[PDB]
RNA sequence: AGAACUGGUACGGACAAGGGGAAUCUGACUGUCUAAUUAAAACAUAGCAUUGCGAUGGUCAGAAGUGAUGUUGACGCAAU
RNA sequence: UUCAAAUGAGAACUUUGAAGACUGAAGUGGGGAAAGGUUCCACGUCAACAGCAGUUGGACGUGGGUUAGUCGAUCCUAAGAGAUGGGGAAGCUCCGGGCCUGAUUUUAUGCAGGCCACCAUCGAAAGGGAAUCCGGUUAAGAUUCCGGAACCUGGUAUGGAUUCUUCACGGAACGUUGAAUGUGGAGACGUCGGCGCGAGCCCUGGGAGGAGUUAUCUUUUCUUCUUAACAGCUUAUCACCCCGGAAUUGGUUUAUCCGGAGAUGGGUCUUAUGGCUGGAAGAGGCCAGCACCUUUGCUGGCUCCGGUGCGCUUGUGACGGCCCGUGAAAAUCCACAGGAAGGAAUAGUUUUAUGCCAGGUCGUACUGAUAACCGCAGCAGGUCUCCAAGGUGAACAGCCUCUAGUUGAUAGAAUAAUGUAGAUAAGGGAAGUCGGCAAAAUAGAUCCGUAACUUCGGGAUAAGGAUUGGC
RNA sequence: AUGGUGAACUAUGCCUGAAUAGGGUGAAGCCAGAGGAAACUCUGGUGGAGGCUCGUAGCGGUUCUGACGUGCAAAUCGAUC
């Protein structure tokens, strides 16, 4: 089941679930994170 | 009723086939399991089937044994009366 | 992590890469005998580092 | 002069639930994974076996536990008193 | 000769066993400290939870009685009409209420019992499955014997010291409705000590079964078999006697 | 933006146009989801303003 | 949803997007198959039966252990 | 691809620009798991390689690069590899006391006493789990390093407290010592349908900031308008509330329902967030004109204003419906108790707080594929994850746009039959072929309509017909 | 014939994880009105059931008996299903 790392919906860079927010470069609280649907 | 003619209950699941006799049994036990039953304790029409042979009361939360399909049967009721008849005589 | 992380394994695969290197000019020069084609040579696409 | 934090809850579970806040250590006693913070309930006759939280969450029931013990005691005092009356009648009766 | 035949494959091997670890357990009947003149075994059912191991319900009972050794708990067998908040007493001077466990000697004649010991302390051998039941026909004060009628209808003579639980086991009338689907039957098979789906022997090749071979499907030979026969030789109707369907009877009886 | 500003403003909602299907537009499940919420909210406002009676509200609620 | 005036050969305008009806045979159905010439009517199927089996069960693995049966059970398990 | 141009001894394929397409759940984006095993980065060679040149490259050669208390392994336990009596088998092989202390003494020496059940390790780099983000920098690393800021884990220090015959508060719920001893939650766990919280998104306008652009015009229309864990405030949802208080055919949902084992009112409570605020944060780096060889440096945008479309998408939190089928288990955080014993200007805890040392393990490059994986190959093959929120469509399709990615290892000139993909064919309409095989054909959706038969569920989108724009 | 050695393929199993765009259809049984002494009924409705249908990720492999057949490939490719 759950927590992986969270994958940016804009940049597509994987940042933590424990981080609220995303960045690859100035994404900076774009919040644009989906956690991984925990595998297959 | 429903937009139904006779009485499916469950039957729609089957689709068409299965036959009158076979589908009737499978209708009777399950539709009677679904039927609102009074709990002995509260008296509200609570009882639902938790699992096969598990019955639970929504209001009281007392859970009880019974038939798989129905909360109770005739058979179980017969057993309880005879033990009680034996028990009564012994006690006096 | 990754890959393949095991510390012991990693070293063997690393160790092997250096071992598969070209000769030093000198051994051809002080010389034994040998049109010195190393041989051990291991290869980009081809062969396999060893199973 | 502040806000904050115990549990009560819910009713999956096991009966509950009422318990009381000794305070908050590192957070309140506030549903999660790992329980950090604190429950009691003040101790002797609701008899609460409890739940802390930080951890999402179960007590056995506060009125019902004093009633189970008080009614148990109440059952006992009468069963014992009946056994005591029963014992009086049987010893006393013939010879 | 053959390839190994299915029966021989049961044998042992992982494909044959049940997934024993998904089973909650046994639920054998405990072994009295002593007495039990009412409530030195006192249980309350707090829950009813399904056993995948017999497709019938168990009752979780606890049991609180003392010492060091004390023994207590667990999942004893549920009967019909047994419920959460109802009391269980297990032993000799227990009341004759459904769900209470006692030796057959203490039980009144003509009361349905389930879960009866073959031998004392073996914890409950008999009648057993969902909605099955023993009837204790006879006692008297018998020091010597208690005569019990099994669910098969055989009369067994068992010792009066054998415990049993009063009532029939819950979930009866489970056989009554048919599964109706392969899919329903499947999930049920995963629970038990079984390989299925099962292909017919006649459907098979001669190498796979004695019943196999032939253009058209047929048992080449008869079925009714010689009891001496090896595992591989014995398929079909084992040591039958008569076949079809439509007569007989009787309790036979030695 | 221009297509949307042209859809204030009826259109592109023709017989030819509508696809996906009658009930993929609006199955009436979604319409019922909006409407059923309206009905119980308006009933609440009716009660609190004190219109109509508690007995009439029951018949009407049910309706 | 409804109306208008009017154009185009055409208003699903492109691409995408079911051709329909009847007779008969088989197999009730969903499912399963020859990895690499057979996807079928074959197999499974759930329904219906006989037979063995009272427990250290019979039945199957196995020298013994011990396993498998079953921590279950004649409303169940096995074999067909 | 073409066309200038860069360079080179040499240029169709190296590179620069322009102009053009194509890729779109990825016939060519982003980030990884396995595996590879240095392919990475730099430079310099071109014998050999790349099915062709080749200045090029992933050839070759020569150096260099991977930095972890806070990512993950380690730890745990799972389906069982199974150490492990005893017993077969010569044998290989194969099944089935340990823990806690008290005299001393604070160094731990040392004499002496007391408890208890079914026992090891390993097993998932994707189960479960203690803690970290923000941006800055490298030729090549980065949530590791650094600048700022934070936090944890393990095993102690101490003023400031408090609380001191082991606590006030609030009718209540609740709120802000400690051995012998039992018992437990969290972790913790199915599938269907399923409302609500809410965020980021799509989007629009009023609007701040900076782009594209007129044979001819009106506005157009555009990039945008950034902010962390997590300090501490919150109007605090649902659910419980057998709270008090009230005393009923009324209350109430999407639906089921709930109640007089007291419904609604209505004084409270508990209590969620990747949540709203508030602060972290006058923390911090880029475009635009301007200066400078560069280093540097400048203000404003970062202290915008409100909302819609149920887009139930995820994180969370109701529930109803559900199975002859019942949805794992542990380490560890913490708690209820149930109490010997110890509370005098002495002495005793529980901490905020800030210190106080440490953190000692191994991995981190890169590819992750029509060129680094597997298949003898730079193989049209196979092989797991996330990104289901890019814009118009949602009936599939197609085209896009600031993500981003590319132009496959052959070209040139022409264009015959033959052939391989492919379209359209007079008018006729299965005559062809085993066979209407194919292909055409029908097509969305609304309205109206709908036969035999039938286990009344179906047959059924029967059939048949009509309608549909642009506005 | 004897001794080992392969479940990275594959068969089936178990444990542990995850995936299934969108839509149509339309069972439980429940609300309104109206029939009804009741049993029940009709008609509107609502809610959604299914080894459910049309179809996406994914999985399968019918057909051209097409291409290929010293292949791209020691069973590949399209279009169809």
């Amino acid at each position: 089941y759950n927590c992986d790392k969270s994958v940016c919906r804009k940049c597509y860079a994987r940042l933590p679930p424990r981080a609220t927010n995303c960045r690859k470069r100035k994404c900076g609280h774009t919040n644009q994170l989906r956690p991984k649907k925990k595998l297959k | 009723m429903a937009k139904r003619t006779k009485k499916v209950g469950i039957t729609g699941k089957y689709g068409v086939r299965y036959g009158s006799s076979l589908r009737r049994q499978v209708k009777k036990l399950e539709i009677q399991q679904h039927a609102r039953y009074d709990c002995s304790f509260c008296g509200k029409k609570t009882v639902k089937r938790g699992a096969a042979g598990i019955w639970t009361c929504s209001c009281c939360k007392k859970t009880v044994a019974g038939g798989a399909y129905t909360v109770s049967t005739a058979a179980a009721a017969t057993v309880r009366s005879t033990i009680r008849r034996l028990r009564e005589m012994v006690e006096a | 992590m990754a890959a393949q992380k095991s510390f012991r394994i990693k070293q063997k695969m690393a160790k092997a890469k250096k071992q598969n290197r070209p000769l030093p000019q000198w051994i051809r020069l002080r010389t034994n005998n040998t049109i010195r084609y190393n041989a051990k040579r291991r290869n980009w696409r081809r062969t396999k580092m060893n199973i | 002069l502040k806000a904050g934090k115990v549990a009560v809850v819910v009713r999956g579970r096991y009966a509950g639930k009422k318990v009381v806040i000794v305070k908050p250590h590192d957070e309140g006693s506030k549903s999660h994974p790992f329980g950090h913070a604190l429950v009691a309930g003040i101790e002797r006759y609701p008899l609460k076996v409890t739940k802390k939280h930080g951890a999402k969450k179960v007590a056995k029931r506060t009125k019902i536990k004093p009633f189970i013990k008080v009614v148990n005691y109440n059952h006992l005092l009468p069963t014992r008193y009946t056994l005591d009356v029963e014992a009086f009648k049987s010893v006393v009766s013939t010879e | 000769m053959g390839r190994v035949i299915r029966n021989q494959r049961k044998g042992a091997g992982s494909i044959f066993t049940s997934h024993t670890r998904l089973r909650q357990g046994a639920a054998k009947l405990r072994t009295l400290d002593y007495a039990e003149r009412h409530g030195y075994i006192r249980g309350i059912v707090k829950q009813i939870v399904h056993d995948s191991g017999r497709g019938a319900p168990l009752a979780k009972v606890v049991f609180r009685d003392p010492y060091k050794y004390r023994l207590r708990e667990e999942i004893f067998i549920a009967n019909e009409g047994v419920h959460t908040g109802q009391f269980i007493y297990a032993g000799k001077k227990a009341s004759l209420n459904v769900g209470n466990v006692l030796p057959l000697g203490s039980v009144p004649e003509g009361t349905i019992v389930s879960n009866v010991e073959e031998k004392p302390g073996d914890r409950g051998a008999l009648a057993r499955a969902s909605g099955n039941y023993v009837i204790i026909i006879g006692h008297n004060p018998d020091e010597n014997k208690t005569r019990v009628r099994l669910p098969s209808g055989a009369k067994k003579v068992i010792s009066s010291d054998a415990r049993g639980v009063i009532g029939v086991i819950a979930g009866g009338g489970r056989v009554d409705k048919p599964l109706l689907k392969a899919g329903r039957a499947f999930h049920k098979y995963r629970l038990k000590r079984n390989s299925w789906p099962k292909t017919r022997g006649v459907a098979m090749n001669p190498v796979d079964h004695p019943h196999g071979g032939g253009n058209h499907q047929h048992i080449g030979k008869a079925s009714t078999i010689s009891r001496g026969a090896v595992s591989g030789q014995k398929a079909g109707l084992i040591a039958a006697r008569r076949t079809g369907l439509l007569r007989g009877s009787q309790k036979t009886q030695d | 933006r221009a297509h949307a500003q042209s859809k204030r403003e009826g259109r592109h909602s023709g017989y030819g146009k509508r696809k996906g299907t009658r009930e993929a537009r609006l199955p009436s499940q979604v319409v019922w989801i909006r409407r059923l919420r309206v009905l119980r909210r308006l009933l609440a406002k009716y009660r609190d303003a004190g219109k109509i009676d508690k007995h009439l509200y029951h018949v009407l609620y049910k309706e």
